[PDB]
């Protein structure tokens, strides 16, 4: 698999007993805390030495991944945000203010609020846009069936008793639009590449719940790739459209048996596994059609695993629970329903749902059904650690972070297309503009790397040979 | 269940009042 991507996940974040504390204040401690160098264009805004951003966004912080190129490097570099959120909490409690500072990779407040874990993937720019809406609308409705991370409580305000798949369901009002905090669209149209706007369109996908589940992850950011070079290449000749697309979202969400039937404009009526298994259908012909039997193994990996799940969703969704968030989360949730008879109501299962999400290793409940092998992975965690400090060699994360690591004093700022050096002397700043994702990747510029012993000697090298090096 | 054992061990002390205050601001 090879498609440019990253997650952008806002944590979610309580500072009990701290009647000074503010949520700003708190996501900059944890951000401050944590780290490095500036973000070029006032907020706490660090680039980390694995080409990931730190940020404070609306009174969360939150961790966008290097770009990556393909789903289990998503997968990488987004866990690795976790445990650099987990170690960022644990250093801001020796501040001086002293603040033990929460920390949930989750979606809502279960009181109205909700929060963000967005997908970007790099595209064409020519695909036309209006059959990326029509082709992704009944997609985006209907992968919740193994994208869900779970949620206690139906509606918005939380009102509605009972358990649903999905946390962003219910925050989701409209088909299109720019929206990202209210009116929210299963499409959103924000078109901000980073990268030569020629070339390349950035689909920003704000309608995933964040998930914990590697596999959960794995899919997500795998199936969706998979469904974008159908689009781009205009290989679904069938109508996916459904009547009312927002209101199917909803239901498809509250009814976790997964048996409530889309209405499509041709005619079919499908459940939301039944109208995924279409998708994945496609998704095989698609690969047999262009590569044959000369399939990358991941690609294989991922249609594989996308069939398995629907069929075991279809068969008896419980067999999933080492898989998929809201299945190991309900789980435990009709444990101790049946245990304590307690109706969906109850203020422990509010906890359990919340506390699903929280990164502490020893407090989480994810983190302990992973401590007790209830849980399948997809990396280990060697390579987690490994992926908080170092990049992908295979996009220009791997010029951003390196430079950070090596000549971190000699930068002034970096963004996803931009080097700023500090160079001792020059009373200039010298701008490395780095504009395509797959360059200045580790076999462009890597040698180059390990012989500058400074800052200066690598803005010499690098000077004139942008369009060598970077673009 | 041996889990529900292990996330008992586990659960926020003052379950009623953590869930009441679990209070967010939006984002996106
Ligand atoms: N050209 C691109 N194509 C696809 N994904 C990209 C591209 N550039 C950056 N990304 C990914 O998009 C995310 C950007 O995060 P952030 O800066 O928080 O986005 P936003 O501006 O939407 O808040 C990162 O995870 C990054 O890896
Ligand atoms: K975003
Ligand atoms: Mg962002
Ligand atoms: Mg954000």
């Amino acid at each position: 698999m090879h498609r440019v991507m990253g997650i952008e996940t806002e944590y979610g974040i309580s500072v009990p007993h701290q009647p000074n504390a503010n949520a700003m204040a708190a996501s900059s401690q944890v951000v401050n805390a944590y780290a490095q160098a500036r973000w070029d264009f006032g907020l706490a805004n660090v680039i980390l030495t694995n080409g990931a951003r730190l940020y404070v966004d609306h009174a969360h912080p939150e961790y966008s991944t290097p770009e990556v190129t393909n789903p289990r490097d998503a997968v990488l570099w987004d866990k690795a945000g976790e445990r650099i959120m987990a170690e960022a909490a644990r250093r801001a409690a020796d501040l001086p203010m002293g603040w033990t500072i929460q920390l949930y990779k989750n979606n809502t407040d279960n009181k109205g609020a909700s929060y963000g874990c967005h997908e970007n993937y790099l595209m064409n720019r020519s695909t036309p846009f209006a059959d990326i809406v029509r082709h992704l609308i009944p997609f985006f409705v209907t992968r919740q069936v193994f994208c869900g991370a779970g949620r206690v409580g139906i509606g918005a305000d939380g009102r509605g008793e009972g358990f649903q798949l999905s946390q962003r369901a219910d925050f989701f009002e409209v088909e299109v639009g720019l929206e990202t905090t209210l009116k929210r669209p299963i499409i959103n149209t924000r078109d901000e590449p980073h990268a030569d706007p020629e070339k390349y369109r950035r689909l920003h996908v704000i309608i995933g719940d964040a998930n914990m589940s590697e596999i959960a992850t794995y899919l997500k950011l795998g199936t969706t790739a998979l469904v974008l070079a159908m689009i781009e290449d205009g290989f679904l000749s069938q109508d996916f459209s459904v009547e009312s697309p927002v209101g199917a979202l909803r239901a498809v969400s509250h009814d976790p048996t997964l048996r409530y039937q889309l209405r499509l404009h041709d005619g079919r009526r499908l459940t939301a596994v039944q109208l995924q298994m279409e998708y994945l259908e496609q998704a095989r012909k698609y690969v047999e059609d262009r590569f044959g039997t000369d399939v990358d193994d991941m690609t294989r990996d991922v249609l594989d695993r996308w069939e398995t799940t629907l069929v075991r969703l279809a068969d008896d969704p419980m067999q999933l629970s080492r898989d998929l968030d809201w299945v190991a989360k309900l789980s435990i949730l009709e444990g101790y329903r049946q245990r304590e008879n307690l109706p969906w109501s109850a203020h422990k299962l509010q906890l359990v749902d919340l506390q699903y999400h929280d990164v502490r290793p020893d407090r989480g409940l994810y983190n302990r059904l992973v401590a007790r092998g209830r849980m399948n992975l997809l990396v280990d965690e060697a390579a987690v650690r490994t992926a908080m400090h170092e990049p992908p060699n295979d996009t220009r994360a791997y010029f951003r972070g390196r430079c950070l690591a090596k000549f971190g004093a000699e930068i002034a700022a970096a963004s996803w297309d931009s080097v700023i050096f500090d160079l001792p002397g020059r009373d200039s700043l010298q701008r490395v503009p780095t504009l395509e994702p797959l360059r200045g990747t580790r076999a462009h510029v890597g040698d180059l790397l390990d012989r500058c012993r400074s800052a200066t000697e690598l803005v010499a090298a690098l000077t004139g040979g942008e369009n060598l090096y970077f673009q | 269940d041996a889990i529900l054992d292990e996330i008992d061990d586990v659960l926020e002390e003052n379950a009623e009042e953590f869930v009441r205050s679990y209070i967010q601001k939006g984002g996106e």
